[PDB]
């Protein structure tokens, strides 16, 4: 569905709200992220310990 | 009133465009009625004669599809016993009724299931195809450019004197740029004959040509031939397949 | 529970700029010749020679290296029009200096492609480059 | 010029009766009939050879194999988890330049160079972009914003003597799928994502201003800058005062993929149009 | 739709084929030299096809389509006229070579 | 090794009817037709031939993954065991090794 509003979108019949995550797929999205994605902050920080642990 | 052709597209500096006679079928003798240029890279190309047997020999084995299968031993019905015993019959050994060897057997080595031969040559080699049988079609006189593609009468016979009073040889092959476009006195007249064809400008190829021993190009074709044929001079390599957006290939 | 949408249309020029061209644009006006990448173009009139030479889709001269049999060194010279043989001789004295003999040398007429036994793809890019092909 | 086609005239016409291969192009088989290939086909006389039934490939015969009696050692080890850089010229990208592929009044960045054909990349082959090499920084008398994924110290040294901009940032292989070929992406009906952070092996690389790091802090650029000035004896150029400043000052948000676009925006090709969000929540989730 | 005869591809230049070409390009070029009128041009798309058209319906004989990018000057086309063409084949040409008399030949089809 | 007797009737085949006059017409649809369709999408036969090409085993396993499901019981047997052989002839024998 997804495929036929960008090949056509205008005649393809399809509401365009479709094609953003649902609040459920959303949810899921930020927790998968964020968990498994560090932050900048953290990676910045992690590499700290690491230098100072083996100077 | 003289109808004339000058080339669109930037003719090469170091040549010079090729000419041809431009006629009407409105009449037997409304023949020479103007002069068009045709582009030196598309209608006088090289004469490669050997680009031309293998595009002609593809358009015939790519798409064949055999259908010839026969069963190997192990397809056949039964044999599935050693009929006698290997030691002290005093015949030869054998281990199934099936084998090759005997009367009712498979093949050992048969045509297997439907085979496909499907190979794709390169696209420039198939457009170097298309150039240089239009340069020998035009080099041996068999080229002849009609303008707008009209006819008096949708009468068969008269084209059938037409091309032997302008000694068109047995076959001639019409072409027209779109379906929908081709006029009803031309398609009546040609859809009762055998040797006279009409086929559109995108169902034109290198074995049609070779078919009919001669080749009617109308003036929209022949501008649609040299803008769909020049295009593979200076192009990049297909990305993505041309059928996708491009910024200056619609 | 669809979320709602606003439709533009003033920002689909940065999307233009994306789309590739599907043919090789011709190369710009520069107020000095040579380039500094090296790049030479071809002289405005045609040179009064009976051979001509072909510029490559890419507009580079189109002589080219080749191998084979992981020995066998060759440079091939690709898309030549009008009397071969002349464009032969010429190569012949033009190399005879260099190698104080008549290198070996195979014409195609049916494609139109001189094969010359060596490398000596760096020389023949000049010499061309200054007869103006 | 084809001389060849004059004397077409005088030979009769081409047809399908008279068409011939070119010579040497099509080498004819072989069957096993006759004296010559007979009555052994070319197999031999007894043994496994005859009979088809040797053994695979390296094996000597019971004796331990050439490929068992190597001790192991990690030269492919990782390999696929390797990060692979395609290398970009300076002679090259002259060379681009001057034939027009490229054009240094537009900024250019991973995607002009795809589109100009000037470098390739596979992001399924562990290819995290484009690095510099510094082959032809002699001849480089070019002035461009280019923006790559790994730069050399010589490389940096040779733009920024004309006066230009270079700039390394980092690309997610799922991002950079995208970055290299978009049309097809905009062609599958999702929003735009954002761009993941550089992992933790590769936070240094983009965080010091040595390698013009994006993410680093643009306060130590301008003395870095002059440092390699002093150190390859090249007068620095003050770039704030050309006319192209604003298009050589131009940059990309950490999370931005393409110039100007935003996450979470649809490009609806068929009708020229492009699509934004509303909600609160997805306007958050795509510009955090 | 009256059919016409089938016309015969066989030319045979005549005594006036300099008073005809003459003739004919000072009616459709008045350009040039009187005397040098085999040097005059005819590189005009227009021009060529008045000047190739009147020929072909005085002599009776076409320039064809591949020849056409060769008729360029008003000496191509003089020679081009100058040079006879017959539509016999050559069993034709040998049934009357004044054969010899024991030489019988039987065409028959 | 006896052979007939009689002549048999001379085949009067036509080269102009319908099928070898129009042979081979929409060949270059993708070069002359903006490249909407390839040239493989007009080939008439199996579904798991058209535009496909490969040995007798990479074409008995096609055939197995694509119509598998949709053939008769003794079928689907005599297919495998054509795809076993072939696998063991092609792996395990041959002279070049
Ligand atoms: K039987
Ligand atoms: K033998
Ligand atoms: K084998
Ligand atoms: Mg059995
Ligand atoms: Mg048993
Ligand atoms: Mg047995
Ligand atoms: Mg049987
Ligand atoms: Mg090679
Ligand atoms: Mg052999
Ligand atoms: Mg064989
Ligand atoms: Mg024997
Ligand atoms: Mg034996
Ligand atoms: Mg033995
Ligand atoms: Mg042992
Ligand atoms: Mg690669």
């Amino acid at each position: 569905a997804a495929k036929q509003f960008a090949r056509h979108g205008a005649a393809s019949g399809v509401a365009a709200g479709s094609l953003w995550p649902s609040q459920e797929q959303l949810r899921e999205l930020e927790a998968e992220e964020r968990e498994w994605y560090p932050s900048l902050a953290a990676m910045q920080e992690s590499l700290r310990v690491q230098q100072l642990a083996e100077e | 009133p003289p109808v004339l052709r000058k080339c669109e597209l930037p003719v090469p500096a170091h040549r010079r465009p090729v000419q041809a006679w431009i006629e009407s079928l409105r009449g037997y003798e409304q023949e020479r009625v103007g002069l068009t240029e045709l582009h030196p890279d598309v209608f006088s190309t090289a004469p490669r004669l050997d680009i031309l047997h293998q595009v002609a020999i593809w358009q015939k084995n790519f798409k064949r599809i055999s259908y010839a299968k026969t069963k190997t031993r192990a397809e056949v019905r039964g044999g599935g016993r050693k009929p006698w015993v290997q030691k002290g019959s005093g015949r030869a050994r054998h281990g199934s009724i099936r084998s090759p060897i005997w009367r009712g057997g498979g093949v050992a080595h048969g045509p297997r299931g439907p085979t496909s031969y499907y190979y794709m040559l390169p696209m420039k080699v198939r457009v170097q195809g298309l150039k240089v049988a239009l340069t020998v079609k035009l080099a041996q006189d068999d080229l002849h450019i009609v303008d707008s593609l009209e006819l008096p009468t949708a009468d068969p016979q008269y084209l059938i004197e037409l091309a032997r009073y302008r000694r068109w040889g047995d076959s001639v092959l019409l072409v027209d740029l779109e379906h929908e476009d081709m006029p009803q006195n031309v398609v009546a007249a040609t859809s009762g004959l055998k040797t006279f064809n009409l086929v559109p400008a995108v169902g034109l190829n290198v074995h049609s040509m070779l078919k009919h021993q001669t080749l009617v190009l109308t003036l929209p074709t022949v501008a649609f031939l040299e803008e769909k044929l020049l295009w593979h001079n200076s192009r990049y390599t297909p990305l993505y397949p041309f059928r996708l957006p491009y910024c200056d290939f619609p | 529970e669809y979320p709602s949408f606003v439709e533009s249309v003033d920002e689909y020029h940065f999307v233009e700029r994306l789309l590739p061209p599907a043919s090789i644009p011709r190369p710009p006006k520069h107020e000095h010749y040579p380039t500094p990448s090296g790049w030479q173009p071809p002289r405005d009139p045609a040179p009064s020679l009976p051979y001509f030479v072909r510029r490559s889709r890419m507009h580079n001269i189109p002589v080219y290296r080749d191998i084979t049999h992981g020995n066998r060194q060759m440079t091939v010279i690709r898309k030549v029009e009008g009397d071969i043989w002349a464009l032969q001789k010429d190569v012949e004295d033009f190399l005879s200096p260099l190698l104080g003999k008549t290198p070996v040398t195979q014409v195609n007429e049916v494609t139109g492609t001189l094969r010359v036994k060596g490398y000596f793809d760096q020389q023949l890019k000049a010499w061309l480059l200054e007869k103006g092909f | 010029g084809p001389r060849a086609l004059d004397l077409l005239r005088a030979l009769p016409r081409v047809s399908l009766a008279n068409l011939k291969p070119n010579p040497g192009s099509r080498k004819p088989e072989r069957r096993p009939r006759g004296r010559r290939r007979g009555r052994k086909c070319g197999r031999g006389h007894k043994g496994e050879r005859q009979r088809g039934t040797r053994p695979r490939l390296g094996f000597e015969g019971g004796q331990t194999p050439f490929y068992l009696r190597i001790p192991k050692y990690g030269f492919n080890e990782g390999h696929s988890f390797r990060h692979q850089y395609q290398p970009l010229s300076l002679n090259r990208l002259q060379y681009l330049i001057d034939l027009g592929r490229v054009d240094p009044t537009q900024p250019i960045d991973l995607t002009q160079l795809v589109n100009g054909r000037g470098v390739t990349i596979q992001p399924s082959k562990r290819d995290y972009g484009v690095q510099l090499v510094e082959e032809g920084a002699d001849t480089f008398k070019a002035k461009v914003n280019i923006e790559v994924q790994m730069a050399s110290e010589l490389a940096i040294a040779a733009i920024e003597k004309n006066g230009g901009v270079v700039t390394t940032a980092f690309y997610d292989p799922r991002s950079l799928e995208i970055l290299c070929k978009p049309v097809p992406f905009f062609l599958r009906g999702q929003p735009i994502p954002k761009r993941m952070l550089p992992p933790e092996a590769l936070v240094p690389y983009y965080t010091d201003a040595k390698n013009r790091g994006y993410l680093a802090d643009p306060a130590r650029f301008p003395e870095a800058r002059l440092e390699l000035a002093r150190k390859y004896g090249y007068v620095l150029p003050d770039i704030t005062k050309d006319e192209l400043f604003k298009m050589l000052s131009t940059r990309k948000d950490p999370r931005q993929i393409f110039f100007g676009l935003a996450p979470g925006w649809v490009v609806n090709m068929a009708d020229k149009k492009i699509l934004k969000p509303t909600d609160e929540n997805l306007l958050k989730y795509y510009s955090s | 739709l009256v059919c016409p005869p089938i016309q015969s591809r066989t030319y045979i230049p005549p005594e006036d084929l300099q008073s005809r070409l003459e003739s004919h390009v000072k009616e459709v070029f008045g350009s040039s030299v009187p005397s040098n009128w085999q040097d005059i041009s005819l590189e005009d798309v227009h021009l060529k096809f008045s000047f190739l058209a009147r020929l072909a319906n005085d002599l009776r004989h076409a320039v064809p389509n591949s020849r056409l990018h060769q008729m360029c000057r008003v000496r191509d086309v003089l020679d081009f006229y100058n040079v006879p063409v017959q539509d016999r084949s050559k069993f034709d040409e040998l049934i009357a070579s004044n054969l010899p008399h024991n030489l019988k030949i039987t065409w028959g089809y | 090794f006896h052979v007939r007797v009689t002549l048999p009737p001379r085949k009067v085949v036509d080269r102009w009817n319908e099928k070898r006059a129009m042979f081979g017409v929409y060949d270059n649809i993708g070069i002359l037709g903006n490249f909407e369709k390839h040239p493989k999408e007009l080939i008439k036969g199996p579904i798991w031939l058209r535009g496909w090409k490969g040995n007798e085993l990479q074409r008995c396993i096609r055939k197995k993954r694509m119509v598998g499901n949709r053939m008769f019981i003794d079928d689907l047997h005599n297919l495998n065991k054509r795809i076993s052989y072939l696998y063991k002839h092609f792996n395990r024998h041959g002279k070049y090794r």
